[PDB]
Parts: structure tokens; C-alpha cells; sequence
């Protein structure tokens, strides 16, 4: 247990990707639940490399149902990218290994049987595949990636990969969905990064077959009054894609684009929930809303109260031309 | 000097801090502190023979991600823990918790462990619950889900009225030994 | 030489679908000059039935010419719409004959040559000549002169939406009527939805990105034609701020900033032609711009707190003036 | 006897009944007013034989589309009318009154007449007409029209200055004995 300078603690805990708010809290311990730390970091190894994970998915990608334990692969890998040191998902993430491509077309591989019932050789491999976990296991590796500062950065700047994402809307269970607006949402609040949560969609209008942005996302919401937490993430989503905006043009554009889609009127009956973080969600949003009338019939005309307050401005003024001459009197 | 060493797991105010307090102490804290990591150390005797029962209490929070599986090396028996109350905490049983344990210390034994059972009926609870469309984890269900995941046992139980709660550790110290 | 004329006159003066405006302006004449008019009307004859033209135009729908005489006929056809007595309109429209389907039937048949640019073929692209398909319009032009007609027109779900695809012809003078026509529909009650349901067709059938993008596309390129620009500057600034709603008002509004309108109308407030300068300078007193209205609106209350603070000042000063006089 | 029936079609605000008013009385009419149907009679001498012959003044605006061909019966010769300054109203004939007439009246000789030749050199119509970037039409344009149109001749004329004015009526009755 020697004693130098204790800074070998410094690289632990930068290598475990805490919050600066954690940090502060964390640096401040005894001496020794300090260096006790440091070599419980130097005695914990990781068991695979992410290479070994890189292949068998790769594997993957090309009967069949040889790939059976699949579920349980990227569900370790997962495990992996989230509890391991932050360099192992660097080295996943690198040129070398690339691992968020590989990651992302076998994403692509399960889901291509639910956004086409709405490359066939899989097509038909896809649908048992859709069945299982592994469309919801892989969007969990991905909110673990973008929990990484470098490795949020690097999603943004792919192409399809945030574009893939929202495709994965489409899947069948309630929790997946929810994962999937939260994480879009999250995307969106980044400076520039609303823009390509758009054009996510507008992908999603072509490759789905619909006719309005959206539209399926109003469905999903609209007509399943199933799960109480999915809604919850969703509509806190629509609350963000519309009053989020620079140009407050564009935000009433958006207003209506949703409106148009039967928002307004759905909500004034989902209005009688009282689950509590719906409750706040819904009327966190109609707060939110705007009506150019109202702010076009309050600047209705003259605003003649101006010359009603020069009326105001030339009564003190003469008012103080009284009392300056009753220090002249006096 | 032998000894066995037990961790436990389990989503943020589950109630683990107190289950580990309220029995090795029989005072109950109301204080909520969120614990990164720590440490306690109990003498137990089994057939005779002291051994000393290391109990390792674990965070819950996702910022400890991180940080928590360094508590994990040389573990012998894990408590998995969710609430009756809080189906949230029961279903980061299969999609975090579980295969996090499995994924570290594969062939480790653990046991399935229910907590804040004194909350299934108090009609605050029910009520809060039922607002939001649920209803509290019924003891069927649990060990529904039991088999499933191949856990030792499920075992419930409550901190504040201390009750079959000698009965997990038992059961603990248990799956430790084969 | 009647001594009492005035019935006749009047059963066949709404036969020629007069305005009130110009219908009793007429009404004042002697009594000599009315029964002057009462007896050409009977004097005059209608060459051919409009069974006749449904007949050779059904036909004309199926190498070289049986469509020779195409153009004329049916630009005789407009002229018997307009100029025969509006009792030929109401027989030609009705349902025995289902005029205005038959017509509607001709025109998409000549138009799938002009559409196709940017089945059996066969006779459409010679057909395609801008004389023989033109006329068409002005045949609808002339059933919506007559209100009957001009509702049967919107209540008719083909016949508007096909009105908006021949706006793909390549003639200015089209595709200015075109706009010009339905400028009228657009502004009639209702008939807001009704253009855009037919637009939107056009987005579908034309396979585009954004729904009245083609029409932008033709109203920037071309500077050759001055009064094509007039119908068409006139036909956006209706379709945007003619609606009720003023939030669908700032939507509609941002679309077609989208497509590059306001960016190019910096440029075309350049021209100086009269009648372009006037239509688009109408449309530029009429933008919305949502920022400005809410800084003005903060504006209101912050002075609204300044008049209570003016309100709150005379108070206080007016009250120690008087404490002051007192004590005198 | 004999008669010569002759009827005067145009746009609205061409001229017409200036043109048949400054051919019968040499007066210019400073009113303008929009004219419903009108008639007149003058005797006319060709070749030592009296001929009357009877002016028909119709309407311009689409109002009276319904109206106008009461006055079409019997007729003898037509006169379709433009301004020489107002290409809108030269297109029309085109679109409108030589297809209007050629229906109701066929094999009906017909004169291609333009009004106020005086305004070709005019100043005010100078920058009007070229600001909406079009140009009155030279007499080479329209002859060239009216021998597409199976037209008798062309012939233009100015009400005001009566230049070529009588010119016109008299080309238009040698066309009408045929
Ligand atoms: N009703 C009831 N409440 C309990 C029980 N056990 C714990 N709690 C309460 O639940 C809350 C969280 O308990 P705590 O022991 O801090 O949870 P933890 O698992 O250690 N959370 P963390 O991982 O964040 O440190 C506390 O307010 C505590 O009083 C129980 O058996 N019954
Ligand atoms: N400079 C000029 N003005 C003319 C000439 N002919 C007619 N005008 C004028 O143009 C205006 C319309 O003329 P008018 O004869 O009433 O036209 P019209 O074709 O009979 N119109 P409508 O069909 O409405 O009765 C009048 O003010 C008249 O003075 C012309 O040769 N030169
Ligand atoms: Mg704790
Ligand atoms: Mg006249």
C-alpha cells in the first residue's frame, strides 16, 4: 500500500466515464477507500476482446437459424459496452474493429421483414430473426454508445446509422418503441442535430409507404392506450420536434404539421389521465402552444395607449414644472 | 479462516442499503444515501464452524455502471434484487441485471429476491400504482420468472418490519455451498 | 305587335344569363326596343344540338387523321357554349348526355403526351397539338360563367384535379388560363380544399418531393412572358393568405418559402412591368413573421407595467406636491 | 331595292362605335360608354344604284356573349376588330370573334380591321406597352394574320384623324356583293 502522490487514481477514474458531477463527489474520499480503488481496477480484466464479438455478428450477416444463441451474443456484448472500461468501446469503435457498422447492418438485417410487411434472400431469414430480442438488444448497445461523448459525436456524423433508428420505431413491442423516442429525442437537442432527426423521418415517409412526415408515429401513439410509460416518452418527443426551433415560423409550421395530423384533438381527450408524468407531459405542451389570432387581435390597431402615455409623459412634466417653481416660491 | 463472499445487486432505491442495515443492525434508516460502493463483515457459524460472511452493497444508478463490477471478482453468491412495488425495478431483472451478473461471473450462483413486501397492500401504493395502469408484482409471477432466468431460489422480503429476512441470508449462505 | 309585352321579355332575358348588374340597366327601355328584342330571339336558331359534339369527341377517343377536323370542332364547341342561350348549356351538362364527363374524357386523353415528359399511346401525341387541347379549357372556362355548372365543377372530383395536371403544357397562354382558373375556384367557399386535393394528386401522379414545387419551377425559369407571371404570382398569393386560419395561413406561408420563393422574388421585385410589381408587392405586405409579433407583444405588457409605473408616479409625486403646499 | 347588312364585332374599348360614329356624322365622341346593341341606316351610292346600308354596333365584354349573336342574322359582311396598341385585344381575334362569327355565320366574307393607328407613334404608349414588354403590331404582322384566317383583306384606320376611314367601309361593301 505505498504512498506516493495519489494521482494513479486519476487514470481509474477517468477510464470509468463518470459525470464531472460524480467526480467531484467521488475525489473527496479517505485515503485508503482510495488506493483500496486503484488496485481493484488493476486486478479486474475483461474477458473477450471486442474483435471476438465483431466476428460472430459479422458471421451473421450473409435452414439457417444456426445463429440460434444470437440473442444471448449481442446481449453480452451489451453488457460488455456498457460495464467495461471506456477504452474497450473505443477499440470497438476504431477503424480497425469498426464496430458500429457491423453493428448497425445486422440492425438492418433483423428489421427488414416489419418495415416491409407494410435483398429477399434474407428476407425470408429476417422474419425469425425479427421474432427474438435482437432488434431491442441492439438499440440498447446503441443508447450505451451514445451515453460516450467521443462515440455519440461519431453517430451523428453517420450517415445511416441515426437513419436506421428511426425505422426502428416500427418494432412490435411497446419498451422498444419507447427506447427509440427517447433516444431520437435525445439526437434532437444538440446543436444541428435536429435537423437530421428530420430527414430521419422523411427517409421513414419513403421507405414505409406513407404520406405525411410522421403519421405512423401519430398511430402508434394514438391508437394503443396500452402502456403508460411508452406515451410518456413519446409525447414528450413531439413536445421537443416542435417548440425546440430557432425560426418561430418554422415552429408553428410544425404546430400545424402535427395538428393537421389529428394532435389537438386526440390530446383533449388524453387530457383525463392523471398519470402524473402524462399529466405534466401533455400540459407541458399546450403551454407551449401558439396562435398567431391572439397575437395579431392584441396588436389589433394604433396602440393608441402610446399617445395615452404621452399623455402620461407630458403630465409629469409639467407636474415637475410646479414643483421647480415651489423651490422658487419657497 | 475461510469465508463467503455475497453481492448485492439491484435498480436505484430498490431498498438494498436497508436490507443489508436492517439486518445486521436492527435499526431501520428512513435516511436515503446513494451508495457508490461498500463494504460490511458479519461472523456466521455454519455446522460449527465460524465462517465470515462478506456483504458487499453495490449502486444502483447507471452512472456506476462503470464502477460497480469491480465489487464483482470472487463473488460466491449474488442477490438479485427488484421491488413488488416498482415492476420498473422488475424488469431490469432480465434486461440489465441478470445477464450483467452472468456476463462477469458466469456459473456463479444467485439468488431472485423481492423487496418492500409490507407496500402490497398499503392502499397508497395500490393507488399510485394503479394510476398509471399496474398493479404490484404478485408472488406467483415472481417466481415466474424464477425458472426462467435459472436462479436458486426467489426468496421476499422486508426491511422495515423485519420479516423472512433471516430467511434470504440463509438461503444465501445456502447456494454458496454445494 | 303585342300591347302587353312585358312577360316575354323577361322568360327570354335570364335565358341569356345576364348579371342583376346588367340585367335591369337593360330593363329601362322603350317599349318598342324591347319588343325589338324579343323578336330576334325567336328569330334566331341553333345550328346543331349538343348531343352532336358529345357524339364526334366520344369518338375521337380509341395512325393519321379522323382527328383532323379535332381543333375546330372543338372550338366551335366552346362557342356554342358561350354564345347559345344557357338552356343549350344546361342540356349539354345534363345527365342524359353527361357533357362535362365526355369533355373531361377527351382532355386526359390528349394530355397523357404532356404529362408523360416530365398503356396503348397511339394518337395522343399528335393530338397533343396545343391547339387541340387548349380549347378544352376554355370549354370549362364557359361552364363555370354558368353558376349551375360552376358548382357542378367542384362537386365533380376528377374535373378539378385535371384542370391543375394540364398546367404541365409547355404554352405560357395555358398555363396562365389554367391559373387564372383556378384562382376562381380557389377563393369560392370551400374550394380552398378542393385546390389542394388537387395539387396533392399532382404530387402523386407526377412523382415529386413537395407538393406545388413544379408550379415554382415554371414561374421562376421563364422571363419571356409577362402576364403568365401576373396568373401566377396572383394564384400563390391567393392560395396562402385567402384562408381563414391564420395559423394555417403562416403554414402554407412557410412551404412556399421553402421552395425558394422569397429568395427569388428579391430578384423579380426588380421588373418593371406595372402589372407584375403590383401583384407582387401585395404579396409582400402580407408575410407573417411570427418573431416580430411576439416582441411586440412583449413590448404591450412591459409598457402596460411602464403605464403602471406612470400611473404609480403621478401618484406618488402629485400627493407630496400637495404635502408640500400645506405646509407653506 | 336592296340593302347591305354590316356588323361590327370587337373587344371592348376598341372603338367601335367611335368608328362608326366619326364615319357617319366626321364627329368624335368624347363619352365613353359601354354599348349594349345599336343601329343605323345610311344610303350609300355604287354605280348609280341606292343601296341602304345598315350598321350593326354590338358589345365588347363577355357579359353580352349571350346577347351579341341576335344581331349575327343576315348578315352580309363582318368587321373584326383590334387596337393596333392593345395585343390582348389582337389575340382575341383569334381566339374569339373570327371563330365566333365563323359558327354562326359561315361563308360570310369578313374585312381584319385595326383602330387607332394614330397612338402607333404616341409617346404615353411608348413606355406602356414596352414596360409589360410587348410592341404594337406593324402592318406586315397582321396581313400576314389575315391570310391565315381565310380573311377578305386588312385594312386599318384611326377614328380620330379619319385617316384611311372611309377607305374602310368601302373595301368592306366590295367584299359584300360577291
Ligand atoms: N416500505 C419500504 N421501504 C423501504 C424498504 N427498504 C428500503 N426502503 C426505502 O426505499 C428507499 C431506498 O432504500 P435504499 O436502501 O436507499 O435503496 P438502495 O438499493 O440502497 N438504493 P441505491 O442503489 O441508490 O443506494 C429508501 O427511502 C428506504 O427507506 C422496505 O423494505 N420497505
Ligand atoms: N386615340 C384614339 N382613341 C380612340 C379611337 N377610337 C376610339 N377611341 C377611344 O377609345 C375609347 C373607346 O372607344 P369606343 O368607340 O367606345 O369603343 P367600343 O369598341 O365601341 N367599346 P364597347 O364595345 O364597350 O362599346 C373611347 O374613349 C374613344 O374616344 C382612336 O382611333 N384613337
Ligand atoms: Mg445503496
Ligand atoms: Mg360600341
Amino acid at each position: 500500500a505505498a504512498g506516493e502522490l495519489e494521482e494513479r487514481f486519476n487514470r481509474a477514474l477517468n477510464c470509468m466515464n463518470l459525470p464531472p458531477d460524480k467526480v467531484q463527489l467521488l475525489s473527496q474520499y479517505d485515503n485508503e477507500k482510495k488506493w483500496e480503488l486503484i488496485c481493484d481496477q488493476e486486478r479486474f480484466q475483461v474477458k473477450n476482446p471486442p474483435a471476438a464479438y465483431i466476428q460472430k455478428l459479422k458471421s451473421y450477416v450473409d435452414f439457417k437459424r444456426r445463429v440460434q444463441e444470437s440473442t444471448q451474443v449481442l446481449r453480452e456484448l451489451e453488457t460488455s459496452l456498457r460495464t467495461n472500461h471506456i477504452g474497450w468501446v473505443q477499440e470497438f469503435l476504431n477503424e480497425e474493429n469498426r464496430g458500429l457498422d457491423v453493428l448497425l447492418e445486422y440492425l438492418a438485417f433483423a428489421q427488414c421483414s416489419v418495415t416491409y410487411d407494410m435483398s429477399r434472400k434474407a428476407l425470408r431469414n429476417s422474419r425469425i430473426v425479427s421474432q427474438k430480442d435482437d432488434v431491442h438488444v441492439c438499440i440498447m448497445c446503441l443508447r450505451a454508445i451514445m451515453n460516450y461523448q467521443s462515440g455519440f459525436s461519431l453517430v451523428m456524423n453517420h450517415p445511416a446509422c441515426v437513419n436506421e433508428i428511426a425505422l426502428s420505431l416500427n418494432n412490435k413491442n411497446p419498451r422498444t418503441k419507447a427506447l427509440v423516442l427517447e433516444l431520437l429525442a435525445a439526437v434532437c437537442l444538440v446543436r444541428g442535430g435536429h435537423d437530421i432527426i428530420l430527414a430521419a423521418f422523411d427517409n421513414f415517409k419513403e421507405v414505409c409507404g406513407e404520406q405525411h412526415r410522421f403519421e405512423k408515429l401519430m398511430e402508434y401513439f394514438r391508437n394503443e392506450d396500452s402502456n403508460i410509460d411508452f406515451m410518456v416518452a413519446c409525447m414528450q418527443f413531439i413536445n421537443i420536434v416542435v417548440h425546440s426551433v430557432e425560426n418561430m415560423n418554422f415552429r408553428v409550421f410544425l404546430q400545424y404539421e402535427f395538428t393537421h395530423l389529428g394532435l389537438d384533438l386526440y390530446l383533449e381527450r388524453l387530457r383525463l389521465t392523471e398519470s402524473d408524468k402524462l399529466q405534466v407531459q401533455i400540459q407541458a405542451y399546450l403551454d407551449n402552444i401558439f396562435d398567431v389570432g391572439a397575437l395579431l387581435e392584441d396588436t389589433e390597431t394604433k396602440n393608441a395607449v402610446l399617445e395615452h402615455m404621452e399623455e402620461l409623459q407630458e403630465q409629469v412634466a409639467l407636474l415637475t414644472e410646479r414643483l421647480r417653481d415651489a423651490e422658487n416660491e419657497s | 479462516m475461510q469465508t463467503i463472499k455475497c453481492v448485492v445487486v439491484g435498480d436505484g432505491a430498490v431498498g438494498k442499503t436497508c436490507l443489508l442495515i436492517s439486518y445486521t443492525t436492527n435499526k431501520f434508516p428512513s435516511e436515503y444515501v446513494p451508495t457508490v460502493f461498500d463494504n460490511y463483515a458479519v461472523t456466521v457459524m455454519i455446522g460449527g464452524e465460524p465462517y465470515t460472511l462478506g456483504l458487499f452493497d453495490t449502486a444502483g444508478q447507471e452512472d456506476y455502471d462503470r464502477l460497480r463490477p469491480l465489487s464483482y471478482p470472487q463473488t460466491d453468491v449474488f442477490l438479485v434484487c427488484f421491488s413488488v412495488v416498482s415492476p420498473s425495478s422488475f424488469e431490469n431483472v432480465k434486461e440489465k441485471w441478470v445477464p450483467e451478473i452472468t456476463h462477469h461471473c458466469p456459473k456463479t450462483p444467485f439468488l431472485l429476491v423481492g423487496t418492500q413486501i409490507d407496500l402490497r397492500d398499503d392502499p397508497s401504493t395500490i393507488e399510485k400504482l394503479a394510476k398509471n395502469k399496474q398493479k404490484p408484482i404478485t408472488p406467483e409471477t415472481a417466481e415466474k420468472l424464477a425458472r426462467d432466468l435459472k436462479a436458486v431460489k426467489y426468496v421476499e422480503c422486508s426491511a422495515l418490519t423485519q420479516r423472512g429476512l433471516k430467511n434470504v441470508f440463509d438461503e444465501a449462505i445456502l447456494a454458496a455451498l454445494e
